[PDB]
Parts: C-alpha cells; structure tokens; sequence
C-alpha cells in the first residue's frame, strides 16, 4: 500500500493565538458613549456558526486555559487606555488639615473635611482613603505613586464582550450541564465567536456572573490541595439590592479641572446592601451539599468570614454607579452545619488589578446610588489541615483572573491542521 | 457525438436581486449619517 | 462571518465521524446599518478589520494550497501519492484505522512522524519529476 | 532627453475655465516638477503653478491660488492646466517646462520649455 | 524684490554685447539664471550665475556666452554675434518657492 | 470586473480572447477616498475569494487550473440541440447562457459523476 | 528569501522553495490616520496574493497547474542563445540567463500556450 | 534537442518601484504618547532586520535618480503636514519698537497689537511697512502654528519591503556611490533611518567605515551636488539662553519676558577634529581631481537664508548658523547664529509653521558626519578649484541615508532548456 493526502480534514491541535474582541452592536450603537467596555472591536456576526458535533469527547483544563489570561491582559490595557486621557492629581498630594464631620452620626460616619492650601480650599475624604501623618493628613499614596482621577464623563458599567477566534482556529465549547471542568467533555460543540462576557471586577462574590444549568457546581483544580482555589457556581441568581444613602456635589478646583466631593445633602449614613435570608440559606444547603458529595456525608461543613490581608479581598469589592464599595461580609458566612443587612463604606482612592502602579481615583457620584446584581458565584479557600475532622471555607479571591476562569469556563481555543495523511491501496499512475 | 466542455473566465452575467447601500453627497434634510460620501 | 473560516468550519463540520465517511463527506462539502451616530467612521475601522482577517484566511487557505502542490498533489482535494508506506507507520492493518478510529486518534499517532512524512513526499515528488 | 509639447484653445471667451494639456516624452520615471508658466504681451512674465509628479502635491502663485488648478496624468504622460474664470487681461503666451532637480545654490530652472501656446481672450 | 533690467540693445553682427540684469536691493548676494527666447522656438535655458561668476555650463549651447558678476549687477556677454543672436534674453531667480522674472531685454542684431 | 469588454461577441472570438488574455494626508475630501478605497479593496478581496471558490469548482471536476479545459460526458439530446457552426459562429455568450440556464445544475452533476468515475477507473489500472 | 539566489544554476533549481514559499507572505483625526494605514497595508498584502494567484494562474494555462519543476513539450529553438546544455545549467547564474533570454520571453510564452491548448484540441 | 520547462521558484529580480510601508522601532511606543514627529497611527509596526548576505552576485545600483528618496521625502511631507495639520491657524499691523537689556545691534523687536497685546518677535519674522513692523508671509501664505505639546524630534523609522519585494543593500565599505556593488545583500527591513531635516550640514547621520567617502553623479559637471560622509564626526553644542511667556476665542501664541541676560547662541565646534576631517576630505578630493590642484572652502554664495546658513532643529527650536567660519580655507572654532519663528520649511508657499517659543536652555548636542559642496566654475584649467557649501533641497540630506539601497520585484517566474519531455 501507498500514502495518500487528505486537505480538508478535521484535525485539532491546542495552541495558543490572539483573539480579537468583538462588542455587541445594541453594546455600542444604542447609548453606551465614552464607557471604557467598548470600543473599535469588530462587531459579532448577527448568528454564531455554532454547530453542534458528535461522538467526540475533547480534554478541558480551566487552571491551564489561555484565555483567561488573554482576557485579563486586554481588560488591563483597556482598563489604562481609558484612564490615560485624564488629568493627573500629581499636584493635589500636599499636607491637609481635617476635621470629621459631626453633623449626623448612623458606625459613625468616618468622613473628614480637609483644607488644603492651594495657591484655603475645602473638600471631602473618606478615612480608609486619607492617612495622618506626625491633624496633618495626607493621600495613602500620592509619595510614591502615580495617582489619577477618572474622566467624569466616562462611567464604569459591564458590557458583554465576545471572543471570536481568527481564521484557522476555532473555540471548543464543552456544552456539557455537569461539567466540573478538567479532563474529558462528553458534548463538545464549536463556535467561532463566544457568549456575551461582562468584566466585572469583585471578590468573594461573582456579580452579573453567569447562572449554571442543571445543580450547584464546585470547582477547582485539586480539591485536596489549601492552596488552590474553589469556584462555586449557583443555579439560581440570588438578588442583592446595595445603595449607598447619601448624595453629594461635585467642585470644581484647578489645578487640569480637579473634582472634589461637596458636603452631603442631608443626612449622612454608611452604605448597605440586603439580601433575602430564606433564599442564602437555600443556596447554601445546596453548596454544602455538592461540598458534601466531594468530601462524605460524615464529613462536617463548617463556614467563617475573611482571615485577613489588604483590604479588597477580606471584604466584597465591587464598583455601582461609579463607587466603587468594600462591602463586607462578615457575618453572610458565620454558620456551621452538620449532615442579611450588610454595612459597609467605600473607599475613593483604590488599586485596581493588584499593582503598585498607578491608583485611580473615584469621581464623585452625585444622589442616591442604588444597584440591583445577581450573586450567582463564589470563591472559597479551603481550610488549612489533623484529618477527617471537619472543613472550613472562608472566602479568599482578589486574584481578577480567577474572577475572569468562571465565565471562560467552558472555551478553549484549538487550532484546525486540515493536511492529514493517511496509508491506502492507491498508487499514482 | 459533442462533448461538455467548461470555460472559466467568459464574460457571463445574470440578473440577480442584492442590497444596494446607499450613495450621497452631503455632509452626515436627509438622516445622511448610513449614507457614505461619493467621490469616486 | 463569510470567507474562508467558514469553509474551515465547514472541514470540522464532522470530526468524530469515521474515516471513510469523513472523506466522504470532505467529498461532498468541496462545492444596510442605521448607523444612529458617529457609526460611519467605526464602520471604517471595522471593515478594515475585517477585510485583514479575510485576508488571513486567503493566506492560509493559499499556503496550505501551495504545500499541498509542492507534492504531487496540484490541488484536489483527495490526492495519491507514490512514496511507499514503511511498515514503521503503524504496522497494524488498515481496517481498523479506515473503519473504526477518527481522524483525531490518527493525527495524535501520526504527529510524531508527520515531518518525516512530508520530506518523504516531497522527495519522491521531486524524484518522479527529475526522472520523468 | 525630456520634450514638452502643448496644446489646447487658441481663442476663449472671457468668464470660464481654460484647459490647457501639456504632453512629455523622454521624461524621468518619477521624482518630476512640471510647471506651468505665462508671459502677458508686452510685459515679464511670470509663474503660474507646479506639479509634483510623485507626490501629487500641487503649489500656485500666491495671487492666483484660487483661479489656477493644476493635474497630472501619469499613464499618458500629461499634465493638465484649469483656469477658472479667465478675464480680458489673461490673455497670454503660456509655456509648460520641467524645473530641475539640483538647486545650484539657490535657484530652480526650467531647463526643458514647451514651444509656447498663444491664448487670446476675446468676445 | 523686482529684476530691474534694460528693456532693449543691440549691436553690430559679430561683436561683443553685454547685456544687464540688475538685482534689488534686498537680492544683493542672490544667484540668478539666465534665458533665451528666440522668434518662435521654446525658451533654452543657457546658464546660471552667483555672486561671483561662478557659472555652470549646459549641452547644445555656444561657448561664447558668458557669464559675470558684480555686486548687485548680473552681466551676461556674448561674442561674435551671429543672425540666429535674434532673440530676447531675461534673468530669473528664486527667493522663496516663488519665482521672479525680469522683464526681458529684447536683442536684435544688426545686418 | 474588468473581464467584461469581450461581452456580446461570438463565442469564437470570446474564447481566443479569453485564451491569449505615496499618497499625502493633505488631499482634499479625504473621507471620500478612503471610504471608496475601502469599497475597492472589498471587491478585490471578494473577486480572489469567488476565483478561488471557482477554481475549487474547476478542481473537483478534475481540471485544477486552466481555462479550456476538456471532460469526458457525452453531450445529452436534451440540452438544447443546435447545429454547432450556428451555435459557435453567430450568437454571442450571453444568449447562450440564458438558453442554457435550465440544464447547468444537470451539467454540474454529470460533470462531477463522470471525473469521479474516471479518477475510480483510472487509479483501477 | 532570495536564498542561493547568485548561486550556479543547480543549487538554485534545487531550492526553488525557498522562493515559492516567501512570496505569498478613535479621536477622528487619529482615526483616519489609523484607516489610512490599513488601506497602505491590506492593499500590500492584496496586490501580492493577487500577483501570485497571476503568476498561478499563468502557471494553469501551460501544463504545470501549480507544479514547480514544470515540463512542457515545445521545442528549444536555436536562435534563443544555443549553447551547451551542461554549460548553460553549471556556468550561469539565473540573473545572466534571463537578462540575456529577456528579449525572447514573449514568444516563448506565445508559444507553450500554443503548445498546450493545441494538446487539450489534438486529443 | 532540448525542450522548454518553466520553473516558479527561480530568485530572479528586477528593479522597480513601490509605495514602501513605513516602521518605526519598537520603542517608539514609550515615545508616541506625546504625539511627537515619531511617526503616527501610519503603521507603527514592530521591525526586525534579518540581513541575508548573497553571494556571486553584483547588482548595479545607483544612488542618484533612486525612487525611494523620493517616496521617503513625501512620506516625510504627509507625517509633518499630518502633525501640524490639527493645530490652530494665525491669521492675524504691529507697532514695534528697539528694546534690549544686555545684548551685544538688536534683531528683538517688541511689536505691540489691540485685540478686544506685547510680545517679542526678531528681525528675519518681520518686515518694514509704510515705525510699523508686519510679519512675512501676511497676506500671502497661512501661517499657522504647531501646537507646542508635539515635541517634533528625530526618530529611527525603517522600511520594510512589502510581501513580494525585496531591498537590496551594498555591504561594500567603500561604496562608489555608483555602478556594480560586489557585496549585496538583501533585508527585511532597513536601518535605522533617521529624518535630520538639516541644510548644508548632516546631523547625527551615517558614518563610513574607511576614508571620507566623496559621492555624485559628475564630480565632473559643478551644476550636480557633491555629497560628503565622515568618519570622526564633530560635535556642535548650544544652548536657548532666553525664556518666554504664552498669550492667549483668541487662540493667539506668542512671546513674553525674558528672564536673565539676552544674547545669542554662539554655538561651539572643536577645531582640531574640523581641521583633521576637512584635510581627510581634501585627500579625498585629491584622488578625484588631480594630486596637485589647489583646494579653497570659501562660505555659502547667497541666496534665501535657508541655502546661505547652515539650518537644523534643536528641541522645538531652528537655528540658523552663519557657517563662514568652518567653510573658510586654501589648501594646496564659534559661528554665530540666528534665530527665527516663521519657517518656509519645505520651499513650499502657504506653510510658515510658526514655532512656539521654547521655555528654558536645551543644550542638545548634535555631531556631524556630510557635508554638502558645490564646485565653482572651471574658467581656471587646473589653478583651482573652490568648493562652497550649498544646497538646501533635502532630498541631498536623505540621499546620504538610502545610498545603499534598491527595492527589486521578484520576478520568480522563468523558462530554462532541460532534456525532458510531456
Ligand atoms: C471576622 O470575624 C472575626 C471573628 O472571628 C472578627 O474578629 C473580631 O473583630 C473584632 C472587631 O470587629 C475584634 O474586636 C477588637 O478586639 C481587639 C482586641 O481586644 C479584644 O479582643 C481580643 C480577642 O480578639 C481579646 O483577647 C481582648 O481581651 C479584647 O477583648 C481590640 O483591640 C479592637 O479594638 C480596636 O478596634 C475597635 C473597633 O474599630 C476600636 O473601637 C478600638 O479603639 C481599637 O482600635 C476590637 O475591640 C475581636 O477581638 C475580633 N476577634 C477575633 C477572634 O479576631 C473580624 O473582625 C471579622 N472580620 C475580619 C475582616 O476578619
Ligand atoms: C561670505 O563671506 C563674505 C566675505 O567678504 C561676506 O561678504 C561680506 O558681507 C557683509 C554682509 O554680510 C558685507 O557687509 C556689507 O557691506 C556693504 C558694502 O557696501 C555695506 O553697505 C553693508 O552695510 C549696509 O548694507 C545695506 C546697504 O547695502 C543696508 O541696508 C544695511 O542696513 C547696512 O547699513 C554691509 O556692511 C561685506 O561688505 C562683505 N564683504 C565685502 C568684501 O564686500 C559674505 O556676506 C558672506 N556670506 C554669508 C552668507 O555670510
Ligand atoms: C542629534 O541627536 C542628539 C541625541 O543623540 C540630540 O540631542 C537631543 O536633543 C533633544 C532635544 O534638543 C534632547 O531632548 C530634551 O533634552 C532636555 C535636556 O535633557 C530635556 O530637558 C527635554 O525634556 C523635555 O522634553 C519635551 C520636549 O519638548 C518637553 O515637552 C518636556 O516637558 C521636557 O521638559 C528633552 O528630553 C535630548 O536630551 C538630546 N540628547 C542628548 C543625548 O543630548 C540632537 O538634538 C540631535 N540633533 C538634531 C536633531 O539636529
Ligand atoms: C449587575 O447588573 C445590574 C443591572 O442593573 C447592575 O446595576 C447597575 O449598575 C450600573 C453600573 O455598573 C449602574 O449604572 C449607573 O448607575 C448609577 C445609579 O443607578 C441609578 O441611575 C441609573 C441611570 O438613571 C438607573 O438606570 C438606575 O436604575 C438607578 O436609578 C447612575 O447614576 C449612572 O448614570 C449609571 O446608570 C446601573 O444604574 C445599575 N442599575 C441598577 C439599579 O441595578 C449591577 O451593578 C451589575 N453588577 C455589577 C456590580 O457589575
Ligand atoms: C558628466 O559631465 C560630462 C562633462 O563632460 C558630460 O559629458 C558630456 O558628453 C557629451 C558627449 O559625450 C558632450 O557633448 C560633446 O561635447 C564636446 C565638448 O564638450 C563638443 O565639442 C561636442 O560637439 C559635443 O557637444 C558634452 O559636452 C558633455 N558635457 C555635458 C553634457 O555637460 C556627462 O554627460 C555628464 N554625466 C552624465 C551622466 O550625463
Ligand atoms: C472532575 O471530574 C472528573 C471525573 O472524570 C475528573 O477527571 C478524572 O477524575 C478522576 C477521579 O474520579 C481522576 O483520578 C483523574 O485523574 C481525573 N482526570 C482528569 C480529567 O483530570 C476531573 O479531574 C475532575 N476535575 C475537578 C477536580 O474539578
Ligand atoms: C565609480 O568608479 C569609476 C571611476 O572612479 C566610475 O565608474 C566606472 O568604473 C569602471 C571600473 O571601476 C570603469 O571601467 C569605468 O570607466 C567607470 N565609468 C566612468 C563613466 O568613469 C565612476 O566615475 C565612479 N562612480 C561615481 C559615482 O563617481
Ligand atoms: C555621532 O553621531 C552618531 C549618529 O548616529 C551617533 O551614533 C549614535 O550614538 C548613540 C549614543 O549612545 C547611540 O545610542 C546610537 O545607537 C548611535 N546611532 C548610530 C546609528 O550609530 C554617535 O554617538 C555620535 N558620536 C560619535 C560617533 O562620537
Ligand atoms: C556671516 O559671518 C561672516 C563672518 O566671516 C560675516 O562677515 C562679517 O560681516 C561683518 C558685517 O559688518 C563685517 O564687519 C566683518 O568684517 C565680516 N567678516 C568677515 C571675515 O567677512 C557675515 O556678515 C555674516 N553674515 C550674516 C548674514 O550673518
Ligand atoms: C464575630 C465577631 O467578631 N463579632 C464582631 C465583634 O468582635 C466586634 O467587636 C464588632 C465591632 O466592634 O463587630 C462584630
Ligand atoms: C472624631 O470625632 C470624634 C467624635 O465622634 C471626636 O472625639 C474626635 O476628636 C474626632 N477626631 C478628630 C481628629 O478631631
Ligand atoms: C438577576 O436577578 C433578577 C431577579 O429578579 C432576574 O430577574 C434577572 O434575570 C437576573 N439577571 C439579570 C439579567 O439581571
Ligand atoms: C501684503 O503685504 C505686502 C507687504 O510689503 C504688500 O507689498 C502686499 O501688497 C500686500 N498684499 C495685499 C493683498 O494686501
Ligand atoms: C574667511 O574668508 C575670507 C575670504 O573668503 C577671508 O578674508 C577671511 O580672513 C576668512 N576668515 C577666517 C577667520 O579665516
């Protein structure tokens, strides 16, 4: 027998290629201008070439995926591409004299009014955002870092955003309901372009998140291990309602238009957020017992809030409106289990991503701000450990691309070597 | 006794229905902004 | 969404299919905007995007064409060779390889030898072209 | 060798545009500047315009920046002359000439002139 | 800036003529050239000339024109004039981008 | 585009001919020519793409490239029986073509059904 | 990319692929600039494919139909520089031999499409 | 009997033109943020050169009458018009007055307007008008201004071949300029090309390898320019010893006070190094024109002030150099500058490019490698031979970079006669 070729054939390899974005058209052409989440990305095809394929099982691994990755980094450039234009508060770092504020007591209300003598002008802080210096106080960095404020036309909100391979590749699609993502995919469909994917940043809670079919999903790459973390993706969304009870007004100081929070209307009271009880409890019985199902029904499940570290990942951080809240919740994981008005402050100079490079600071947001969102995924640490005791999972998170591994969950990208050979009884003439 | 043979490249068309898009020439009266300039 | 991606959509449509019956569907498979505001200059930008990624599947298409005729190939889609296949390259029969595993199994046995191959095609090419 | 040959009206009448079409053989590839000039009877003449070959990048007397168009052809080797709105005192001797490419210390010339076409403007 | 310049001369046949080009007062250094226009053909041009006589040559033209400087003054000498002399002859510069011509010295020559 | 001159000739002639075959940023209308460029190079990128659909087309009816190529399918009575001297002397490519629009897809198939045999019959011996 | 290209006849027509392969490789005003760009480069990439896809398609016409060591049935003729076959294939470069054969390419053109249709009609 | 086989992979070329693509270095990103001369949204591709020496093989290149100069040079036109092109327009009778503090004559004059005011302009931006003092160019040419936070500067910017071309390059050290190359070899993309938009003068250019390098078309004719290339190159060092304010709907720039003493920028060259190069490039010369003849090196003949000075850019700035003094010897330190805002940059009418005044000294140091020579007439068989510096046009000054390049079309396609037969 003899060799013959075959060009057009199906054939897979996993390799590694930019993807180019792609924004919905109702994203952009409806309302949406000036907003970081879009901008030039080709728009989506107005039907995905998805088609549905058989009797083939394609290997998954989320921890080794390369989209996340891919996603984190362009969300990073996007992100500083969209602060860039803004005017810097270089000149704003410089000794001030505060005083709290005692008109209205809620949990006081924590906020100073700074005089700042720029060549006496009077503004707003919050305490976690100045520090005292030996009152004098002073910016947390405005030594040794680069700060900036937002554009004030420009506002920070989701918007889907899909990932469409180039030509000569394609996105596996593991359509599987029960899918703990690593190891083989009964159903593997293919896509050029994938679903809607909204970067919302927030920690020890998924917002917005993508709802899983079928029951409650515990996720990670090994279960046994401290050190890695667990997804947990819930089948019903679970409503949460945070607003923010104060409005403010925005001054306009030169420095280069510098905005400053004004005196609050009113009366003065730290932010809450509220969840139905009935339904966490549900929605943990649900996690405690997929946890159970991993671990043993004699297996004891107990829950605890945050250890500790920084403070954007002990507390639930999360933007609305324009603020950008740390919210805790130290008290929606205190209950231990054998087989919620949440108060909380913000903070206007924060550091996105986790680096030491340039902190943008929060424009004032003028009125009520009030949200609705859909807690639907959590992130949990296990336990250190002593054996066959019971397992503790205070919340951990922060790290934005484990945030990003829950949408991308279900993708990878493949490249398509149609020049097979193959051996037969055919000779050429 | 003829036989079929195929000719790539001669000069045939045919009638067929499309979506043409638009010309103009003023500045994005009409709504003007789906229509794009016409210099050619 | 149109070009060449498509036809490269198209050759996935069926990998877990068998062999033969994916050569003969391989066979088978070888045949206004409202632009509401500043639309139009992104509609530019865009075009320009899409036209670079048609492009690209053009390209690829025509390299991988071009490989193919740089064998005794030109450019059909099936092609017979006359290099001989060693007993090295699986030994076993070929009943089981053209009735009973896809095409993926064979690509992930075949990946190790694949440049061998090639040179090998390429050589009796050239040799049967010399010589005749 | 460069040769310049021109043609176009002999009479126009006042208060439109005039087209004059000046041929080169023998020209450089690329890299040319091809000017139009005039000389009013009985009196200097003066400077009307160039052409970049290359570059499509057109220049005109100051005092005639509006009136004065000037286009090229490469394909045929042409290079056309518009004069929009000729009055009575336009009437001229014109000349199509290539300006070198060395600049001696200061000084373009028009090494290669065209034969010259009288154009009279008159009812 | 204007290329002040006689507007007429002559001279017998087969002398010598020196014909003159004047700069203005702001062109006291500037290099000017020098054009032919004879009854009929294209204007040639015939050679440049900077503020010290050094003058460049072209192809398919007489040796006997010259070229020379003094000061504000451009004189352009011929010798031994013969009929085909019949012609008139006009200086040329290059301030900025724009060109200044003279007013052309009408020759003639004397039978 | 551009291969439409030789249209509404004899297919004689149609067949002979088809057988021998820095810009500035400171132009004016600026919008206009780069519009209308991308609108050229849309139509030069779609005429590669339908020349390579048509030469696939050209291939699986084993002939690859070329432009006369030649099959092995006899001519059916049904498709239109003329005198061939009146049929490729007088009337011109187009006319044809609409004559002939009914039966193509008949054509095609037969075309294919007959390479296909040949490639069976011929890699038999 | 060029590769052996000033090298004897035979190591270049023996790495001919080298060759074949490596010739198939917001803020409004910014934005333009951007559009302009792409326009520069995507008409690059297109006029290569499309010169190639020619250059195939020439290829097609004769009997090689994308093979690269073609082979056709017109006779050499004498008048075209007849010399030593062995000569000719280990002496001269490729640059030389089609310098010197450059005012012979129409004809020979001519004549392998005239070869090759006349084989299609024969048989 | 042979028969005729054509081949699609055959490496030969022949020369032709193309609209090459410009490149700029990678690092232009850290650069391009300030929207500077550094190129533009026009392709700011990633290079990466991968030279490819050839061998037996001579190509005949000739520098003069090469498109690619030309193509760079309106490339270099359409990036400096698209810089200035969003920047604010002038259009604007100025009553001046002789105003100095320390100077020493005083080419400052304080022109003084109504708007519903001061400032300091210079003598080469102004003429008398009938004291009343109106700038050049008024009613004729649109004077426009730059917008001061585009920092226009000097950059590398390759030019990679398109897909199916190829550059040529002549690795022969001592180029003739003209005729066969015996060392070619082709490249990806070129060097790192840099715009010195500098007249009489080259500024951070290209340096030879052997003895200065003398190349034109004739050194024959003295109507064709003499481009000259270094090998010790010479710093020129000066600063802007001068401040000045911004004035301001009326979007009008201008200058303002000044603070500190006032005086122009003498600029400094080492002496003995000019001597050193200038004698190298009269042994050069010697070669081309006989062992024996007398060599001179007067100053610039006249002219626009753009041919008789010596102009470059210095940090948002142009100064004009009286260069009498480095051009003056025969053959057998300091020179004086100037300072002026409207630039008819390009000989081009309508574009003036008025300069915002710079805040602050710059000192930039720039180090010359060509010169530019016209010879003098030829009445003198054998005396002498003067060789005045000149020019002005910059395609001269870009010549001096793309000396050693060719764009070829590859022509793959070709016929040969073998002994085999169909
Ligand atoms: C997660 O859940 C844990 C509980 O498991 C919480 O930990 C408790 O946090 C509260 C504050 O919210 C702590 O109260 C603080 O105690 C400090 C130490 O003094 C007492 O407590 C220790 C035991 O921790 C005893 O040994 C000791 O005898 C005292 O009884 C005080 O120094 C603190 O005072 C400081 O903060 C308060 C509040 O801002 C100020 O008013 C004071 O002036 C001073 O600045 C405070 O009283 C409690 O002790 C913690 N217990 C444990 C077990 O840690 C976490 O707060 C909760 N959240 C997070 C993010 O971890
Ligand atoms: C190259 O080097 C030569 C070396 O000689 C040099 O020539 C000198 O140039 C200067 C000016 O650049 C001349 O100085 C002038 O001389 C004239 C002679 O009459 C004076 O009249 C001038 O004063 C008035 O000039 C105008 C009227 O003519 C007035 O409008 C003005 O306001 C002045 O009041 C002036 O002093 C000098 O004479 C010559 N040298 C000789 C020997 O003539 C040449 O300038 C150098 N070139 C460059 C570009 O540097
Ligand atoms: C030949 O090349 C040399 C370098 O190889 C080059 O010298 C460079 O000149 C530039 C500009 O003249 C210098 O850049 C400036 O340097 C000063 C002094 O260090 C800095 O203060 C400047 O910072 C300003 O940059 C912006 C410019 O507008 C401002 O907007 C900004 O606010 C800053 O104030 C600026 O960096 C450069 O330092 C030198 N390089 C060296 C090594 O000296 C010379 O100009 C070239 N010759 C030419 C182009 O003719
Ligand atoms: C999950 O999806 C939710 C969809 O509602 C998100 O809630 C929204 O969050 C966005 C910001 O990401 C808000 O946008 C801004 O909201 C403030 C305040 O909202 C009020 O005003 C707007 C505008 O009139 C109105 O639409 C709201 O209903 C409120 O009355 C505005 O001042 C800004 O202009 C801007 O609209 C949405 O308003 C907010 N909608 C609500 C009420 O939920 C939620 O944030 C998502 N989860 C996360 C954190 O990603
Ligand atoms: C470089 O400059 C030389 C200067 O000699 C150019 O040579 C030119 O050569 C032609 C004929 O080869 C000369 O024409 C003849 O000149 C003699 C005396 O010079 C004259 O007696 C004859 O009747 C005839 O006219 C020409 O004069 C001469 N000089 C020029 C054209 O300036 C040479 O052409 C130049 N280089 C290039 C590349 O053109
Ligand atoms: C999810 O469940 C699948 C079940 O197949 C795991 O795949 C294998 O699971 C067995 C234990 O049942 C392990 O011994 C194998 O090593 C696993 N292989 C793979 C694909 O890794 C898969 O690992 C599980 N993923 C998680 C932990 O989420
Ligand atoms: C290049 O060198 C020579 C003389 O320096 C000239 O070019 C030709 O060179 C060959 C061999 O080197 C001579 O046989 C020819 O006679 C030369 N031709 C001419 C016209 O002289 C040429 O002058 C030099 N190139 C330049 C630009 O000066
Ligand atoms: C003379 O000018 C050249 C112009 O390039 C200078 O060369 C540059 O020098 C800097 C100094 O570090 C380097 O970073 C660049 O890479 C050099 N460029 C090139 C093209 O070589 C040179 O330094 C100057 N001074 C001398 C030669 O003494
Ligand atoms: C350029 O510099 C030269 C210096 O060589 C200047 O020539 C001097 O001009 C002054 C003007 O009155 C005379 O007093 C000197 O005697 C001249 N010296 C020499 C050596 O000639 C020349 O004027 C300068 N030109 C410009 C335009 O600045
Ligand atoms: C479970 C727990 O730690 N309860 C804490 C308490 O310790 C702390 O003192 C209080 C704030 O002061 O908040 C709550
Ligand atoms: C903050 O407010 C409290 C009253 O709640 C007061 O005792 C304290 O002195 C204030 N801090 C400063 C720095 O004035
Ligand atoms: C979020 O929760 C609400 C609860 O009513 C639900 O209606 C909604 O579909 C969920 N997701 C979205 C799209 O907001
Ligand atoms: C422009 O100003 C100059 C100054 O000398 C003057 O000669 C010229 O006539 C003026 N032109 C107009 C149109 O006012
Ligand atoms: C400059 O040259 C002139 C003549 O060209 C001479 O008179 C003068 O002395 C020279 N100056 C110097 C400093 O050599």
């Amino acid at each position: 027998l003899w060799v013959t070729v075959y060009y057009g054939v199906p054939v897979w390899k996993d390799a590694e290629t930019t993807l180019f974005c792609a924004s919905d058209a109702k994203a952009y052409e409806t309302k949406k201008h000036n907003v970081w989440a879009t901008h030039a990305c080709v728009p989506t095809d107005p039907n995905p070439q998805e088609i549905h394929l058989e009797n083939v099982t394609e290997e998954f691994n989320m921890w080794k995926n390369n989209m996340v990755e891919q996603m984190h980094t362009d969300i990073i450039s996007l992100w500083d591409q969209s602060l860039k234009p803004c005017v810097k508060l270089t000149p704003l770092c410089v000794t001030l004299q505060c005083t709290n504020v005692t008109n209205n007591i809620t949990m006081r209300g924590e906020l100073k009014n700074c005089s700042f003598n720029m060549t006496k002008v009077y503004s707003l802080f919050y305490r976690l955002d100045v520090v005292q210096i030996n009152k004098e106080y002073r910016l947390i960095n405005c030594n040794t870092s680069a700060i900036t404020q937002a554009c004030p036309k420009v506002s920070f909100e989701p918007i889907p955003i899909h990932y469409c391979a180039p030509a000569g590749f394609a996105i596996l699609k593991c359509k599987d309901k029960k899918f703990n993502g690593t190891g083989p995919c009964p159903s593997v469909s293919t896509v050029q372009c994938t679903h809607g994917i909204k970067p919302v940043v927030s920690t020890q809670l998924l917002l917005n998140g993508s709802l899983a079919e079928e029951e409650v999903m515990i996720r990670s790459e090994n279960i046994t291990n401290n050190a890695k973390n667990i997804l947990v993706q819930f089948n019903t969304p679970v409503q949460i309602n945070c607003t923010r009870p104060n409005n403010n007004t925005r001054k306009s100081i030169r420095i280069q238009a510098f905005y400053a929070t004004g005196d609050i209307i009113g009366d003065i009271r730290q932010a809450h957020c509220n969840v139905s009880k009935a339904t966490w409890n549900e929605t943990l019985g649900k996690v405690v017992k997929q946890l159970r199902k991993h671990f043993g029904n004699n297996t004891i499940i107990r829950f605890a809030n945050s250890s500790g570290g920084d403070l954007e990942v002990t507390t639930h951080s999360f933007n609305c409106g324009g603020e950008f809240f740390y919210c805790n919740t130290s008290g929606l994981f205190n209950s231990t289990w054998i087989s919620i008005t949440l108060p909380c402050r913000i903070k206007q100079i924060i550091n996105m991503w986790q680096r030491i490079g340039q902190a943008m600071y929060a424009p004032p947001i003028q009125g009520v701000i009030r949200c609705v969102s859909n807690i639907t995924g959590l992130i949990l640490t296990r336990d250190g450990g002593t054996n066959s005791t019971t397992e503790t999972f205070r919340p951990g998170g922060g790290d934005m691309r484990d945030n990003w591994r829950s949408e991308l969950y279900k993708y990878k990208v493949v490249k398509i070597e149609p020049l097979g050979v193959a051996p037969t009884r055919c000779k050429r003439r | 006794n003829l036989w079929v043979t195929v000719y790539y490249g001669v000069p045939v068309w045919k009638d067929a229905e499309t979506t043409l898009f638009c010309a103009s020439d003023a500045k994005a009266v009409w709504a003007t902004h789906a229509c794009v300039p016409t210099d050619p | 969404a149109v070009g060449i991606g498509a036809v490269f959509l198209g050759f996935l449509g069926a990998a877990g299919s068998t062999m033969g019956a994916a050569s003969m569907t391989l066979t088978v498979q070888a045949r206004r905007a409202p632009e509401a505001q500043q639309h139009l200059l992104k509609l530019t930008v865009w075009g320009i995007k899409q036209l670079q990624a048609r492009v690209l599947a053009v390209e690829r298409y025509l390299r991988d064409q071009q490989l193919l005729g740089i064998w005794g190939c030109s450019g059909k889609l099936i092609c017979c060779t006359n290099v001989p296949w060693n007993s090295s390259w699986s030994n076993r029969n070929l009943s089981e390889i053209w009735d009973n595993m896809t095409w993926l199994q064979w690509d992930k046995e075949i990946s190790n030898y694949t440049q061998i191959i090639y040179g090998l095609l390429e050589e009796s090419q050239n040799q049967q072209e010399k010589n005749e | 060798q460069v040769q310049l040959q021109e043609s176009g009206p002999g009479l126009v009448k006042p208060s439109e545009t005039l087209s004059l079409t000046c041929a080169v053989s023998g020209g450089s590839i690329s890299g040319n500047y091809w000017s139009w000039i005039r000389q009013s009877p009985g009196k200097g003449l003066e400077w009307i315009g160039h052409i970049n070959d290359y570059s499509g990048r057109t220049d005109y007397n100051p005092s005639l920046k509006s009136r004065v168009t000037i286009s090229t052809d490469t394909s045929t080797n042409q290079f056309f002359l518009t004069l929009s709105s000729v009055s009575a005192a336009d009437t001229a001797v014109y000349y199509c000439a290539r300006r070198d490419t060395d600049f001696w210390r200061g000084i373009y010339v028009f090494e290669f002139w065209g034969q010259g076409v009288l154009v009279t403007v008159s009812s | 800036s204007v290329l002040t310049q006689s507007p007429s001369a002559s001279a017998s046949l087969g002398a010598s003529v020196k014909l003159t080009c004047t700069l203005s007062s702001g062109l006291r250094s500037y290099t000017i050239a020098w054009y032919q226009r004879q009854r009929g053909q294209a204007p040639r041009f015939l050679l440049r000339l900077d503020s010290v006589g050094s003058h460049t040559k072209v192809d398919g033209i007489p040796d006997r024109f010259s070229g020379s400087s003094s000061g504000t003054e451009r004189y352009l000498t011929i010798s031994n004039l013969q009929s085909e002399d019949e012609a008139d002859y006009f200086c040329q510069t290059w301030t900025t981008g724009i060109y200044i011509f003279g007013g052309g010295t009408r020759l003639s020559v004397l039978s």
